[PDB]
């Protein structure tokens, strides 16, 4: 039939949107993702430590507790990003602490 | 058909650049290219690929110097990282961060012109519209019509009732 | 005791940060800078939320005050008003 | 050395050449090339996302490690997605932007298979049932439904299905997109075998041959039942052969019709989604023959632009006049029907004849076999030797002008 | 009437919270001003095109403030604007005779006295006074003209999200965040009213608590002076509490007239528009919330939706809901009154268009206030 053979092992920084034309609508962001993705836990521990730190005699609450989260991840998936448009300015792919020193610098926090 | 066979076989503007390219590819460390194409040669052409195409791009490797990594990437394109994941327990009675203790601490520690029913009811109806919300969570993408009543007014009589009706359902109330 | 939990978020969850942020490769050591982001952003956001809270005259802190806080910072929330 | 040199060299002028050509490119290496590549009709578009979900079945080929047939899922972008303003580059003047967000090819289900997977094909109304074929005489049945997503550690296979009826191995499989159950098998054994497992008890293993057919002197190569009609279906054998047979014919030696294909050996067949007359077949003698069902007797036409053999065609599930050809000359060739009797200069004619539109060579071995996307426009999934899986698609200005 | 939803780049996607109309100019052209969490203040041009549509021109950008602005509203005469940031400083802008501005707008006045967010900002009939609340828990005045801090009031408890001024010039009303109303005279300089529970006789607070989840809590008098109208309101009909808008008239602030119930989503601002109108033809009874010679129409943004009433009916003549996902910010009218602009902070805002003639024939002359 037909011959057979063996195979082998295989092994601008700130990006502002101009007053016109720009009609984005992205509905994503306009609703919670109810994604914790980040377990609850050590989160919780974390922000007793730092209210601790700050002051006593004060409580939180678990909708607060979902908004810090929400707020942690919308910003680090922010900051996430920036570096890899940094990183690919700076032709590379390996996500590095200066890019994220620089990314920080870009947001002006640093 | 059968029949009949059986029988007979016996900025720019985005419109002006067109649709949007992708190129990626495994063996490449130069990362997945999205991008759009105009340049226009009469030598790339689908009859003869590998034609020469002088004076639109030099015909050397760029993935080389793009992407030269040969550090720790800890190899995160996929088989590993997803699926581990930690589970413990926590410790939630000293500073409680609970709705019920949380109502409790603000109550205890603020202290208002409220009817302890009032407050009691007030927690209540808190954790009913908690527990609505955590329900109603799992709605998650949901597009919206927009809704619209006309300048409906009582002198006119032809208007339509169901809209007469959900603006009555707004209706003033007065207090003596 | 109650003093070692700065490691308390998990490798795993940074890769899945990674993930969702769209970035395909991660140093080896990237993770102490990202924890320690992290935590002077939650710093932040907590010492501006109990600036608000004692400003209200009030002990618990809400998420009212906490969008209040992100407000501050100068980013939204959304799905908490 | 010299050989492996030049295809280094013509794959590096493809890979510059790619973007003036090509408009959507997924280059990925399997653990194991595939004998056998085929997408499933089923797509998963998730609301809140820019991309789409596609299913592949494929093989392995391994020479002393369990063969896994593999059940992939491909991420592609979205339709809307294809017009979105991203950035600008001052340098190339596009909307470019390398980015990082793209799609990627995903392992999904691995089910052991004893021996190699010489061909997987799906059963068309349910993607659960898929049959292979394998090196011995059987050929197997799998669900992957009824079986774990991950390869169980037993190194023995657990085929939902076994069925006999040959003597040894074959390179032929199809279904019967009509009757449900029907399935249509070959091998060396000079005989084409017939099975209906839609009578298959539900705690039944093995399946009996139902039908035998020893019309053919030689290597059946290839067998597939009508697009259209329900018990008419065509074969390619290696003794230049092309035979017709109905299933309603009593006797299974006698053919219902029997026709000399070609000087050299035949090796597949298709027929069109659409159409219900004309047939393509590939020979070993660097042609393509079309076959009209009113008269055996002529060829329709004969395409001839392969150096050597050619293996696999397939037709376009989107467009009628359509059709896809791979060989041994690490080409896959795209011939439009509306192109043909067409005047042209010798400037496009030195190349080949206009009856070709398309060429793709990105693939550095013989194209083991490829298969088009059933919801998407013009993707086309192909799986070379050197474990190669391309997921390419050819420019929208050179089919729409 | 129709309403469009803007496609447009209005705040670079983030929130808007506050917008209002040129009421000097009455010709048909608008000048839109509208603040945003992005620090820039953005003066829009909008008009009527041969269709109708309401569509929405860049005029100018203000970005002298250093943090976001939550409330803009320009004066009676229109040629000053007002600017609240959150840097605790309140901006007075003015016209002066540049690549992506049309004109520009110089800084004039820059009032300070807060430490921390400013919420609301309302102008005096005449413009030469200032009424701004902020979360420093104090409700301040100042002088226009002069540009200087002349009142503090500080009696609040909580979060003040709203001041507006009398027309007629003998009010202020304020609401903080404590479920608590008051209203302050002029000459006094002090509490004149503070309204906070009502009893039916078990009495309730009548207003929303901290636990609300909406930014603020606009009220404004009617141009008239003689309707208050409070959003965020609570009425406990019996175990429970449903979201209304309390209406109040000059006889008794202390009891409201009437309110209006948005069960559901809550209440959060109330405008009601400059132009006057004629007596609509309807039967005599008790349906009108109150009885003029001369009606006029406002409307209310509640948590999701807007409600347009008019002043001779009982329920709202207008209706828009299900156009935003994300809660409502403000709304605003023209000064023709064919125009009402409506924004959440979603980051992008909505046009509410009326025809002429269809909201009634507006007075020949407009009827004199009794200062």
């Amino acid at each position: 039939a037909r011959t057979k053979q063996t195979a082998r092992k295989s092994t601008k920084k700130p990006h502002r949107y101009r007053p016109g034309t720009v009609a984005l609508r992205e509905i994503r962001r306009y609703q919670k993702s109810t994604e914790l993705l980040i377990r609850k836990l050590p989160f919780q521990r974390l922000v007793r430590e730092i209210a601790q730190d700050f002051k006593t005699d004060l409580r939180f609450q678990s909708s607060a507790v979902m908004a810090l989260q929400e707020a942690c991840e919308a910003y680090l998936v922010g900051l996430f990003e920036d570096t890899n448009l940094c990183a690919i300015h700076a032709k590379r792919v390996t996500i590095m602490p200066k890019d994220i020193q620089l990314a920080r610098r870009i947001r002006g926090e640093r | 058909l059968c029949s009949q066979l059986d029988q007979l076989l016996q900025v720019p503007e985005r419109r002006k650049f067109g649709r949007m390219k992708l190129l990626q590819f495994c063996e490449n460390h130069r990362p997945a290219y999205w991008g759009t194409w105009n340049k226009k040669t009469a030598l790339i052409r689908a009859r003869d690929p590998w034609a020469q195409d002088t004076k639109l791009l030099d015909y050397e490797v760029d993935s080389d110097e793009e992407w030269e990594e040969e550090e720790p990437g800890e190899s995160l394109s996929h088989s590993e990282g997803d699926d581990d994941d930690d589970m413990g327990e926590d410790e939630d009675e000293d500073d409680g961060f609970f709705v019920p203790h949380g109502y409790l601490s603000e109550d205890e520690g603020v202290t208002e012109e409220c009817a302890d029913p009032e407050n009691h009811k007030v927690r209540q109806k808190l954790k009913a519209k908690e527990w609505d919300e955590f329900l109603a969570k799992g709605k998650r993408f949901r597009v919206l019509q927009p809704v619209k009543i006309g300048c409906v007014w009582a002198a006119d009589r032809d208007c339509a009732g169901d809209d007469l009706k959900v603006l009555q359902q707004f209706a003033a109330c007065f207090l003596e | 005791v109650l003093r070692d939990n700065i490691q308390g978020i998990t490798k795993p969850a940074i890769r899945r940060l990674a993930r969702r942020g769209g970035v395909k490769r991660i140093s080896g050591l990237i993770y102490e800078e990202t924890r320690g982001v992290l935590k002077v952003f939650l710093e932040n956001v907590i010492r501006d939320a109990v600036t608000y809270t004692e400003h209200a005259k009030r002990k618990t802190v809400t998420a009212m005050d906490v969008v209040y806080a992100l407000k501050r910072q100068g980013r939204t929330l959304y799905g908490f008003g | 050395a010299v050989e492996e040199r030049v295809i280094n060299e013509e794959y590096k002028i493809w890979k510059k050449n790619t973007p003036f050509l090509y408009d959507l490119v997924m280059t990925h290496a399997l653990e194991w090339p595939s004998l056998t590549a085929q997408w499933l009709p089923d797509v998963t578009r998730p609301e809140g996302k820019d991309f789409s979900i596609h299913r592949l079945v494929l093989g392995t080929h391994t020479s002393d490690e369990q063969n896994h047939l593999v059940i992939a899922s491909v991420q592609l972008p979205n339709d809307d997605a294809q017009f979105d303003a991203s950035h600008y580059d001052s340098e190339k003047g596009e909307f470019g932007g390398f980015g990082s967000v793209s799609g990627k090819i995903e392992i999904e289900i691995k089910i052991n298979h004893e021996g190699e997977v010489n061909r997987a094909r799906y059963m068309p109304q349910n993607p659960c049932i898929i049959a292979t074929k394998t090196p011995s005489s059987d050929v197997l049945v799998f669900d992957y439904t009824k079986h774990p997503s991950k390869p169980d550690p037993s190194g023995e296979c657990n085929p939902d299905l076994r069925l006999r009826g040959h003597q040894k191995e074959g390179y032929g499989l199809s279904w019967n997109p009509n009757l449900s159950g029907h399935l249509l098998s070959a091998s060396d054994d000079h005989t084409i075998c017939l099975w209906d497992i839609s009578a298959v008890p539900k705690e039944g293993k093995v399946v009996d041959a139902k039908t035998i057919f020893t019309g053919h002197t030689a290597v059946v190569e290839d067998v597939s039942w009508h697009l259209l009609h329900e018990s008419l279906f065509g074969s390619v054998a290696d003794d230049q052969k092309l035979m017709i047979w109905d299933t309603r014919s009593n006797n299974t030696s006698k053919p219902s019709h029997s026709v000399d294909a070609h000087t050299a050996e035949v090796n597949c067949l298709s027929f069109n989604p659409y159409s219900e007359f004309i047939l393509a077949t590939g020979s070993a003698d660097k042609t393509v023959a079309l076959w009209d069902l009113r008269n055996l007797k002529l060829k329709l036409h004969s395409f001839e632009s392969h150096k050597d053999e050619i293996f696999q065609v397939q037709w376009s599930p989107h467009n009628e006049t359509i059709l896809a050809s791979s060989g041994t000359d690490r080409r896959l060739n795209v011939w439009d029907l509306s192109k043909i009797g067409e005047e042209q200069s010798p400037e496009d004619a030195e190349d080949g004849p206009p009856e070709l539109l398309f060429i793709h060579g990105g693939h550095t071995a013989k194209i083991s076999d490829f298969s088009w996307n059933p919801n998407e426009p013009w993707v086309i999934c192909s799986v070379s030797e050197d474990n190669i899986m391309q997921v390419w698609q050819m420019a929208e200005n050179i089919y729409n002008d | 009437m129709k309403v469009i939803t803007c496609e447009i780049a209005w705040h670079n996607k983030e929130p808007v919270y506050s917008l209002d109309f040129q009421h000097g100019t009455a010709g048909r052209i608008h000048r839109l001003a509208s603040a945003g969490v992005d620090t820039n203040v953005r003066i829009w041009k909008v008009e009527k095109g041969p269709d109708g549509k309401a569509i929405v021109e860049f005029l100018s950008n203000l970005a002298r403030h250093t943090k976001a602005v939550n409330v803009v509203r320009f004066s009676p005469t229109g040629e000053i604007l007002a600017s609240g940031g959150d840097d605790a400083v309140i901006l007075l802008w003015k016209v002066n005779d540049a690549q992506l501005n049309k004109e520009n707008w110089t800084v004039v006045k820059t009032l300070r006295g807060h430490l921390e967010d400013v919420y609301d900002i309302c102008w005096a009939t005449d413009g030469n006074l200032m009424a701004s609340a902020s979360v420093d828990n104090t409700a301040i005045i100042w002088d226009v003209s002069k540009g200087q801090k002349i009142s503090i009031f500080n009696e609040h408890k909580s979060y003040v999200q709203g001041v507006t001024w009398d027309p007629l010039g003998q009010y202020v009303a304020t609401l903080s965040c404590d479920r608590v109303l008051r209203v302050y005279s002029i000459q006094k300089k002090r509490v004149a009213f503070n309204v906070s529970k009502m009893l039916s006789a078990r009495s309730y607070r009548m207003f929303h608590d901290d636990s609300m989840k909406s930014f603020f809590r606009r009220l404004s008098f009617t141009p008239d002076g003689s309707l208050l109208l409070t959003p965020a309101g609570c009425v406990e009909s019996g175990e429970n509490v449903m979201n209304t808008t309390y209406v109040f008239s000059r006889k008794n602030l202390k009891r409201p007239i009437a309110h209006l119930p948005c069960p559901g989503k809550a209440t959060l601002a109330v405008r009601c528009c400059p132009v006057y109108f004629e007596l609509r033809p309807v039967v005599e009874t008790g349906v009108e919330l109150m009885s003029l010679p001369y009606r006029l129409v406002f409307a209310v943004a509640s948590e999701d939706s807007v409600l347009l009433y008019d002043t001779q009916q009982s329920f709202p003549f207008g209706y828009v809901s299900n156009i935003h996902y994300h809660t409502l910010s403000d709304i605003s009218w023209s000064s023709d009154g064919a125009f009402l602009a409506i924004s959440s902070t979603d980051g992008y805002c909505s046009f509410v268009t009326f025809e002429k003639d269809e909201l009634g024939i507006p007075l020949k002359e407009k009827p004199v206030l009794n200062m």
